[PDB]
């Protein structure tokens, strides 16, 4: 079992640091680069993985980025209207050609780390 | 053919253990980034 | 820019950046979609699950390897599999960087001119270039000449190296993966009386081999023991929270290796693999060989198998001979770390693929600029 | 030896069926259920009966609740199975155990248990001078009369493929489907709902099994099939309840048996029959698949549909390459298939060697059982 220890060491050791400062570090940048263009709507978000989970801060993101006016948001708070936020979010993604796998409106809302980067890695990409 | 002509195994030898070094350290650096994302900086 | 270096054998992907002393991002190479009919108006819409997020939800899904036997079945699978791969873990972009690929010794032309076909048509890659995992191995180790026997899941191969040449004449690809291990564990589990047949399930039966295995030094003793008490018994908790009792098996599963007779084979063991690849090469190389034996792969991460095969291959060897086995605590990932070494050499950015190049020579470039 | 014939007994989930050695048809067949009382009982005078076993216990069902010793192959439990046993030696046979050995029959993937208690109990209650265990499918190719072919042998409880070739059979290849008429005549009880028909206790299970036998078939084209039956009313068939009642099964007389080759009705993950044919077929070495294609044989009560044999090499000579010839042999007499096996394999001279011994039991305990047989 030293054998063993001696791996799950190496696996709790430096895989998670290699991961944790690049998440920690695109965490901030992209966090910057979402608040600039959410200022001219003067709407700030002070956390990534808090804020999108309604699915309202998504729908202005793309409402600032696109140009044309997309439909309204469900005046909700359940966990379901989130769900059709965030689908409406994805939906109009869709329709713009831009290319999404392993992306779900329950991911979003559940608040997967990796996911939620992705996607505003995606939108950074190649719609801007 | 495949490996060039002049070559030295030393030097892949001084390569993993500079790599085995910074993983001995563990110094914290993250990954590249875009350019695109160093304009918004 | 930093190259990456994406390992993607049968059953796991792992990826990184080079210059790096671990991969990035590591996870299974499973693409579930859902066999049930969803009636909940409202909900997300996904057509598929790919990787650590379809292994989550297994109650739902038909889990699915898009590489058999390090052979992509299916492409638009692997198409899935490698854009999660740069857009979701990594999230870099596949324009901006050079990417490394790794393979098996003996597989179709067809393999090589897909891969790099798609790496080149549809994620527009700079440069690439395909490497032979079990000699990325050796440059981990850290030894010019030795004879390496990489076994994941889905392959074993066996491969001579002598002064940074690899010989074709020695290399031994047999097709005893630890997928075969993990049927013949359920194989052996129905008699017990638990019954596992969907994927889910063969998924804890997979997670029960990692957890609870070992290699017996000999297998006679260990059956005997066995038989004589109870002490070689161990329990495990299902998700449902039932438990059950392995006893026997837990040495028996892993010894089908040694002995290939158990799940219906001709082929021998492992040992008698590298035995006859040693054999295979010159007289006079056979020292160095002998003394740099070097185990790679997730397969051989279970505890005793390295004083298992010195003892088998020194029973095959001429007693005049020394024998030593080399087990790195980290070589699961050495065949990456390798990659990323290879990756980082200032004489091989002279041996990239350039994208113009491809473009003159079509799909057939990558015979004649890699091995 | 010569006047002493052992006794050979088929036990399946769903019926037992017991005979002699050297006959050609078994002697007892009855339903594998025990049955016990559940209302009051108010007149006195007319004695008490614990258990209803058999044949009888169907009669009296009405006022009995029934309980299946055996499920999916496994002896749950065990009192219930030596009832069965004692009413199969002195009731149906009228023989002392002592006189004769004992063949049984089992499924190929069971637990070892299993087999371990089977062999206590028929040395240690029953008092047998010999017994010995075999599997069903293995029989099934002694009645069928050849020493090559696969069979898929689909009972009450489990279906299940062998590939024998030469006489030698392929351990890796034999393949096991929990998907039997057991859960076809579940479906069928589910389905039946949706036409206003509900039947939920153990006694109405029975008739919903005789429904089954008697108006069920295996449509050649599914889709077909069922354009058909919206089209007319000529699929129709009236059934006739006991208390008189009448109910027309229409559309369901092709749905209860085509989950055997799509078991996505029932919610399974697993393959259809034919797939699990064919893939057992393709496990094999490669030269011997041609005649393992030349020789299909079915086996098994599951296997009495109408149009199930068409619909198995229409299905298999989809799947196989078009060079090679399919046939499916089907006797009429596949649902005992097995027993007269069992009786070719009692009566050689050579297997009289082959029986473990009494003394060879108190030697070695019950674990003598797997080193013999197979
Ligand atoms: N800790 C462990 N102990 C024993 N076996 C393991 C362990 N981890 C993984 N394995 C086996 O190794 C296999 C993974 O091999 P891997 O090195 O990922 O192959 P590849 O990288 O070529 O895809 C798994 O299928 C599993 O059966
Ligand atoms: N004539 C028939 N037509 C269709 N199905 C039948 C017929 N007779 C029996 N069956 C099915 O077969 C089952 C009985 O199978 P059986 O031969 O008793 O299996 P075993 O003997 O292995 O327990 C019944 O439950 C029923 O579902």
């Amino acid at each position: 079992d030293n054998d063993n220890s001696s791996a799950r060491l190496f696996e709790r050791s430096r895989i998670k640091a290699l991961a944790d400062e690049r998440e920690v570090v695109q965490k901030k940048t992209f966090t910057k680069w979402v608040n600039s263009h959410l200022a001219r709507v003067s709407c700030r978000i002070t956390d990534l993985y808090k804020d999108l989970r309604d699915g309202r801060m998504l729908i202005k993101l793309l409402e600032v980025l696109s140009g044309e006016m997309l439909p309204k948001p469900t005046k909700g708070k359940m966990r379901i209207h989130c769900l059709e936020n965030v689908d409406k979010a994805l939906q109009f993604l869709k329709e713009q050609r831009v290319h999404l796998e392993n992306m779900g409106s329950h991911d979003i809302v559940d608040g997967n780390h990796r996911l939620v980067l992705g996607l505003i890695w995606t939108i950074i990409l190649r719609f801007q | 053919q495949f490996v060039p002509l002049y070559t030295d195994p030393q030097e892949v030898l001084d390569m993993r253990n500079k790599i085995r070094e910074q993983n001995r350290q563990d110094v914290k650096s993250a990954g590249p980034q875009s350019q695109l994302l160093a304009s918004v900086i | 820019i930093a190259a990456l270096v994406v390992d993607n054998g049968s059953g796991m992907c792992k990826a990184g950046f080079a210059g790096d002393d671990a991969p990035r991002a590591v996870f299974p190479s499973i693409v579930g979609r859902p066999r049930h009919q969803g009636v909940m108006v409202g909900m997300g819409q996904k057509d598929s699950y790919v990787g650590d997020e379809a292994q989550s939800k297994r109650g739902i899904l038909t889990l699915k390897y898009p590489i058999e036997h390090g052979i992509v079945t299916n492409w638009d699978d692997m198409e899935k599999i490698w854009h999660h791969t740069f857009y979701n873990e990594l999230r870099v972009a596949p324009e901006e960087h050079p990417v490394l690929l790794t393979e098996a010794p003996l597989n179709p032309k067809a393999n090589r001119e897909k891969m790099t076909q798609i790496m080149f048509e549809t994620f527009n890659t700079p440069a690439m270039y395909v490497a032979i995992q079990a000699v990325l191995s050796l440059y981990a180790s850290g030894r010019t000449t030795g004879i390496v026997m990489d076994s994941g899941d889905g392959v074993t191969h066996t491969v001579p190296i002598y002064e940074g040449y690899a010989l074709p004449h020695a290399i031994l690809r047999l097709d005893l993966a630890g997928r075969d291990l993990t049927d013949y564990l359920m194989k052996i589990l129905t008699e017990r009386g638990y019954s596992f047949t969907t994927t889910a399930e063969r998924e804890i039966v997979r997670d029960i081999k990692e957890k609870l295995c070992y290699v017996a030094l000999d297998f006679e003793q260990e059956m005997a023991t066995a038989a004589s008490s109870s002490s070689l018994e161990k329990s495990y908790e299902l998700p449902d929270g039932q438990v059950i009792t392995i006893g026997n098996e837990r040495f028996r599963c892993p010894e089908a290796l040694f002995q290939p007779s158990f799940l219906g084979m001709e082929s021998c063991g492992i040992h008698e693999t590298t035995f006859n690849s040693i054999m295979k090469c010159d007289v006079d190389i056979r020292k160095d060989l002998y003394a740099n034996t070097v185990l790679s792969g997730g397969t051989t991460m279970y505890p005793g198998i390295a004083d298992r095969m010195q003892k088998e291959i020194t029973a095959l060897a001429p007693s005049t001979m020394k024998i030593k086995i080399i087990a790195p605590p980290e070589r699961k990932y050495s065949v990456w770390i390798g990659g990323s070494i290879l990756a980082s050499l200032s004489t091989f950015q002279q041996m990239w693929i350039s994208k113009q190049e491809y473009d003159e020579s079509g799909p057939s470039i990558v015979h004649r600029k890699c091995f």
